[PDB]
């Protein structure tokens, strides 16, 4: 099972630099090209650069030279990227991955991916959350089925993570997209469960904040 | 570098009916040794990207063969046989014959299904936000097809448009419906100053606009 583990999420500070690690396992790590990958704002994917552990050698997308820097450690079988003076274009999602193509086969064994790794480039605060539950007045849904929410607002940076009755409540769940607005984001979840289950058995929206050590959970009473 | 034109920008598609894409290079993707590079990527929402073709028709291990892949020089095309709910996500045409690689904006597909009206939720402030000076009126509008809505807030029958953020979420795989949620938010002092709060939405599936409101009193 060929596998690429890529660091956590990083919030950096401009003009700052960041190394970005990619941890592989399940193959043989000298043998195969690394390459990184960057996206914008979703659709926007640019190549960055290419290393062979095995050797050290590099080839980089000229628009990147002197902004990436490719190293692998072999005896941890790890790739790193580092960026340097880290400016607004740099805030993207970086990902590593194990392409495939064999130069001298002129072919490409499967292509395995990172899952990504998200650079903010800011000088704002980080912000602890405020979450707050959302029970039924009128979006009760009348009777059959109710719907239930929490409201996780004023926090910075990105991510937050959000699950009902730890992850045991996980149909009918709906997370949506945190929005930006005055250096804080806001994210909501709703989840619906049948006139039968609540307010009888309890649901509870769990929220984590990395960035700031805020672990909360917030029981939805009537 | 080479300019990877991706055409449509949206597909819409029921399952079951065939898709094509469109992917045109600036300079010839034939390379010298008379090899062409040319790569299809898939990328699932909340997933990295998935290579599903090479060499311009060439399957990857495990991909279905639905898909196929056909084009030389400068003009390549994507198909999908048969549509199923996993091809839902954004198609990229990638381009490995001239250094540096490039990639195309990308194709969203999306599953086109049967019109979904709109399950609306609306929520006033908790206790705990009140507390803190602040508050939150809250509505979600859950499963409707097909994307397009407008949510307006109105405050005791006048419209409020500062105030307000929204957030979709992408199709769902489970169902190909779509859900909203949109926030108003108000200083505690205004929120209580007013009476009837109204979530209000236009979409195709209702001539007259759908709505959720609730009155604060005491008691
Ligand atoms: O390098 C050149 O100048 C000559 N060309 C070659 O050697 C062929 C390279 C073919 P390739 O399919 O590996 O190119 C790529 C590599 C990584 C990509 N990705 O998206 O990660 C996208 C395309
Ligand atoms: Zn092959
Ligand atoms: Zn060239
Ligand atoms: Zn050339
Ligand atoms: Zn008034
Ligand atoms: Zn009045
Ligand atoms: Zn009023
Ligand atoms: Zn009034």
């Amino acid at each position: 099972e060929m596998q690429l583990q890529q660091s956590g999420a990083e919030l950096l500070r401009p003009g700052t630099s960041v190394k970005l690690s990619c941890k592989t396992s399940g193959y043989i790590f000298t043998s195969y090209w690394i390459h990184w990958v960057k996206q914008r704002s979703g659709q926007g994917l640019e190549w960055i650069a290419r290393i062979y552990p095995g050797t050290g050698s590099t080839y980089y997308n000229e628009k990147f030279k002197g902004k990436a820097t490719l190293t692998a450690d072999k005896s941890s079988s790890t790739a790193y990227m580092q960026l340097s003076t880290l400016k607004s274009e740099d805030s993207a999602v970086y990902f590593c991955t194990r392409w495939g193509f064999i130069p001298v086969r002129e072919d490409y064994v499967m292509d395995y991916w990172g899952q990504g790794t998200l650079v903010t480039v800011s000088s704002a605060k980080t912000t602890a959350p405020s979450v707050y539950p959302l029970a039924p007045v009128c979006g009760d849904t009348t009777g059959s089925s109710v719907t239930l929410g929490c409201l996780v607002k004023g926090y910075f940076p990105e991510p937050v993570t959000l699950t009902w009755n730890s992850g045991s409540l996980s149909s009918g769940v709906h997370t949506f997209p945190a929005v930006l607005q005055s250096d804080l984001y806001t994210l909501s979840s709703s989840v619906t469960v049948t006139s039968s289950t609540w307010p009888s058995q309890s649901i509870t929206c769990n929220v984590a904040h990395p960035a700031s050590s805020t672990k909360v959970d917030k029981k939805i009473e009537p | 570098d080479i300019v990877m034109t991706q055409s449509p920008l949206t597909l819409s598609v029921t399952i079951g009916q065939p898709a094509s894409i469109s992917c045109k290079s600036s300079q010839s993707l034939l390379y010298s040794n008379g090899k062409t590079y040319l790569n299809w990527l898939l990328q699932r929402p909340g997933q990295s990207p998935k290579r599903l073709i090479h060499l311009v028709s060439k399957l990857d291990s495990g991909v279905p063969d639905r898909i196929t892949g056909s084009g030389s020089g400068t003009d390549f095309t994507l198909k999908i046989s048969r549509v199923e709910a996993a091809d839902l996500g954004v198609y990229y045409c990638v381009q490995g014959t001239h250094f540096p690689y490039t990639f195309g904006g990308g194709t969203k597909l999306e599953i086109l299904r049967a019109d979904a009206a709109p399950t609306v939720s609306i929520f006033p402030p908790s206790s705990e936000q009140l507390t803190s000076g602040g508050a939150s009126v809250v509505c979600f509008l859950n499963n409707f097809y097909p994307k397009d809505i407008n949510v307006k807030w109105k405050i005791d029958g006048s419209e409020r448009q500062n105030g307000v953020l929204n957030s979709w979420t992408d199709q769902d795989s489970k169902d190909s419906t779509y859900s909203m949620s949109s926030t108003l938010t108000l200083t505690k002092d205004e929120y209580e100053r007013h009476n009837s709060y109204t979530c209000e939405a236009t979409h195709k599936t209702s001539t007259s606009p759908i709505v959720k409101s609730f009155n604060r009193n005491e008691c």
